[PDB]
């Protein structure tokens, strides 16, 4: 499968989560999503075929994974924004008031703007600390993707939001979204991977 | 807030 960022997979052949980074580790061919999404060994599924398993994750605490593929998949340094790509170029952090946009199987790429930083979301498993949050509306199944820059520069995996009935923050206005991220940098650093980028 |  071609691996790039805001594709669905599926996790064991029930949950639904989206890809967030292509990464290497070494010759290992990965990407990073959210560890909410699988356990360790859990089989990860693109477009019915298995594409690898989850070789780690921190869940609750933080929310990231990584999934080491086979050998077989082709890692792509973009993510999806519709029918077109945003290339990515690097993992620098933006700021809060940078414009940040997201990219995940359910509602598709939607912008916004970072508000905070260290925000602690209250999940039922238990609480996740240290996520940024932003005002780009997300919905159930966009876990795991990317939030990159337009100038491409990387920023973390969907983890979570105030998803109301509907299954997403998109019909309350920016004001009141809470879409939170986990933050790509603590991700590389403690599996040792590399972003891929073009 | 809920993960997703």
């Amino acid at each position: 499968a071609n691996i790039v960022g805001g594709i669905e997979y599926s996790i064991n052949n029930a949950s639904l989560c989206s890809v967030g980074f292509s990464v290497t580790r070494g010759a290992t061919k990965g990407f990073v999503t959210a560890g909410h999404c699988g356990t360790v060994n859990a089989t990860a599924r693109i477009g019915g075929a298995v594409v690898g398993t989850f070789a780690a994750r921190v869940f609750p605490g933080n929310d990231r994974a990584w999934v080491s593929l086979t050998s077989a998949q082709t890692l792509l340094p973009r993510v999806a924004n519709g029918s077109s790509f945003v290339t990515v170029r690097g993992s620098t952090e933006a700021a809060v008031g940078a414009a940040v946009c997201r990219s995940g199987r359910t509602t598709g790429y939607q912008c916004g703007t970072i508000t905070a930083k260290n925000v602690t979301a209250n999940y039922a498993e238990g609480a996740v600390r240290g996520l940024t949050q932003g005002n780009a509306c997300a919905g159930r199944g966009d876990s795991g993707g990317s939030w990159i820059t337009s100038a491409g520069q990387a920023q973390g995996v969907m983890s979570g939001g105030n998803v109301q009935s509907n299954g997403n923050n998109c019909g309350i206005p920016a004001s009141q979204r809470s879409s939170l991220f986990e933050r790509l940098q603590p991700i590389l650093s403690q599996y040792g991977l590399s972003l891929v980028t073009g | 807030a809920a993960p997703v």
